[PDB]
């Protein structure tokens, strides 16, 4: 957390073609990984 | 204690690295292996967050930026208090920390929202706090042979009533 | 706008001939490249891949498969 | 992030692997032409997107009459005259950010105060 750029390293474990396999796997990484709070609800905004 | 000598052969590499090459092995070796009894005063290989702060430590004395943090523990910076820091964010250097306050604050005027703030006048009286705070508004609401409606709203307490 | 085109060629005594053109056809060269057919094509576009295979076409002629017409020949 | 294209059919190469010695073989798929690429990055998304602000000069910007006209000099010519436009990027997030450009050094120069 501590450096000027954030990155993360990830690989397939394999036991051709990972190209369109690494795209699809990197589509659900960005939609469905919840990180942290209750889910339908959006940019919450707090009133004084 | 394959984890602890493994521990202690990462702290025996990053402090021969250091620019400051010590001649007083035993004692920097006597700084490492202190390290690492009071590193696992955590957990002793119980839990991930000691390697978790494993990862900030190493880390930290990787990065250049900053390069003087290697000095700086081999002259000093005890050891047993940086088991119990934590304090990652205040460490390593202080331009990022000041860069980490200010966007602290950014994200804090960016959370809280809208503020609309209903210019008044003092014409009117409060229906029901009966003092001369009041605010309003125009629009017409019905058919056309009328004219607006006049809304109004009070401040001293918030009141809401209307003129014709 | 083969109407509006008209040809000028020097000829080897240098006589200038004056032909009217009458229609312009543009050809492009073909099957250069062993091109695929039409059935395992469909097979291939329907939707059964999440993508179809990269040396798909690669892979059929190492099979041997839908040769050039030059290699044909 | 750009395309080559197979330049004995005009198709672009495909990332395909060296299985043995490790190296970026952009392959056509229409004929058998295999190129060499120059760097490991082969995909690219740009999840945000902030550029297109002086979008469409045109060399003829002045023929326009509906552009207005001011009178900051454009620090190349120092010419008087110059003409100015919104940004061209239309979002409902970008700026009040004012592009002039001058006819005379037909040179572009903002007016950012960061
Ligand atoms: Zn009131
Ligand atoms: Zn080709
Ligand atoms: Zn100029």
């Amino acid at each position: 957390d501590n450096d000027e750029k954030l990155i993360i390293r990830c690989r397939v474990v394999r036991p051709a073609e990972e190209d369109h396999m690494l795209k699809k796997i990197e589509n659900t990484m960005l939609e469905n990984i919840t990180l942290r709070g209750v889910e339908n609800i959006e940019r919450v905004v707090m009133m004084k | 204690h394959k984890l602890r000598d493994q521990v202690l052969k990462a702290l025996y590499d990053v402090l021969a690295k250091e620019s400051e090459h010590p001649p007083q092995s035993i004692l920097h070796t006597a700084k490492a292996i202190e390290s690492e009894m009071n590193k696992v005063n955590n957990c002793d290989t119980n839990e991930a967050a000691y390697k978790a702060r494993y990862r900030i430590i190493y880390s930290n004395v990787i990065s250049k930026n900053n390069p003087d943090l290697k000095h700086k523990i081999a002259n000093g910076d005890i050891t047993p208090e940086f088991l119990a820091t934590c304090d990652a964010k205040d460490l390593a250097p202080a331009p990022l920390k000041q860069k980490i306050e200010e966007i602290a604050k950014q994200n804090l005027y960016n959370a809280q929202g809208a503020t609309i703030e209903r210019s008044v006048t003092d014409r009117f009286t409060c229906g029901k706090c009966k003092e001369k705070k009041v605010s309003y508004y125009q629009l017409q609401t019905r058919s056309a042979d009328e004219p607006l409606t006049t809304f109004c709203t009070c401040e001293a307490c918030g009141n809401r009533w209307k003129f014709s | 706008n083969s109407d509006s085109y008209v040809l000028l060629s020097v000829e080897d005594d240098g006589s200038f001939t004056m032909i009217p053109a009458d229609k312009v056809y543009k050809f492009t060269a073909r099957n250069k490249y062993a091109t695929l057919t039409i059935d395992e094509a469909e097979k291939r576009m329907d939707k059964k891949s999440g993508e179809v295979p990269r040396w798909l076409m690669k892979h059929l002629d190492n099979i041997g498969t839908t040769t050039t017409r030059y290699d044909r020949t | 992030t750009t395309f080559r294209f197979c330049r004995d059919c005009n198709n672009m190469l495909y990332p395909r692997e060296d299985k043995e010695n490790n190296r970026l073989l952009f392959e056509c798929r229409t004929c058998s032409y295999v190129e060499e690429a120059g760097s490991p990055l082969v995909y690219r998304h740009e999840l945000i997107t902030n550029i297109g602000e002086t979008a469409g000069v045109v060399q003829d910007i002045g023929s326009d009459p509906t552009l207005p006209r001011s009178d900051r000099e454009c620090p190349k010519c120092h010419s008087r005259e110059n003409v100015f436009f919104q940004s061209q990027q239309r979002r409902k997030d970008t700026s009040m950010v004012l592009f002039f450009v001058c006819l005379s050094c037909s040179h572009i120069f903002t007016s950012d105060q960061k």
